[PDB]
């Protein structure tokens, strides 16, 4: 059931209220686009909202914990590849902190 | 009781 | 060999620095003391930083990740309890930007 609740979660992290934060993980870096030739190299499991999302709609994710893990991953690349200071780091930390309280608010 | 520990609206910050 | 990272996060977590938004976190949660008569109800598995710095110190954890989904926990169950207007809660993010940062520049 809880992916029920991860579900919700998922649209949530969609939603136009926090589009201004959200926007940088909807779909995989397109790193061609972004001009980061070395993006690649430096993180080997790429992440992103339309692929959690992916992942949910094929249940894939055989409970909550395995979902937070793909989620947290992808704010993880975020951290590990962007300097600290680049606007992109607060865009993240920011998306996380709704993802987490909401993934908390989780019955269990 | 309920829901906190008695923080609601306390502190500086959180836009 | 990680874990002398860790020792490092755990550290700089506890430092006076952080201080003003680190102190509830501290200690284990005294559901008594303070009146909450329904947390360990809705926390199942407690955690602060004393309790992780003693599993750290019988070397209760093998790896990175280990450490890191105590320290999580610990901030996971302040959003599950606390409603999302209490101080407490902002706190709790101020701390895990400093986790959060601090564990994504791991070497490895």
């Amino acid at each position: 059931e809880q992916l029920k609740h991860c579900n919700g979660i998922l649209k949530e992290l969609l939603s136009k209220k926090h589009a201004a934060y959200a926007w940088p993980f909807y779909k995989p870096v397109d790193a061609s686009a972004l001009g980061l030739h070395d993006y690649h190299d430096i993180i080997k499991h790429p992440m992103d909202l339309s692929t959690v999302k992916r992942k949910m709609e094929n249940r894939d994710y055989r409970d909550a914990q395995e979902f937070a893990a793909d989620v947290r991953l992808m704010f993880s690349n975020c951290y590990k590849y962007n300097p600290p200071d680049h606007d992109v780091v607060a865009m993240a930390r920011k998306l996380q902190d709704v993802f987490e309280f909401r993934y908390a608010k989780m019955p269990d | 009781s309920g829901r906190g520990k008695g923080g609601k609206g306390l502190g500086k910050g959180g836009a």
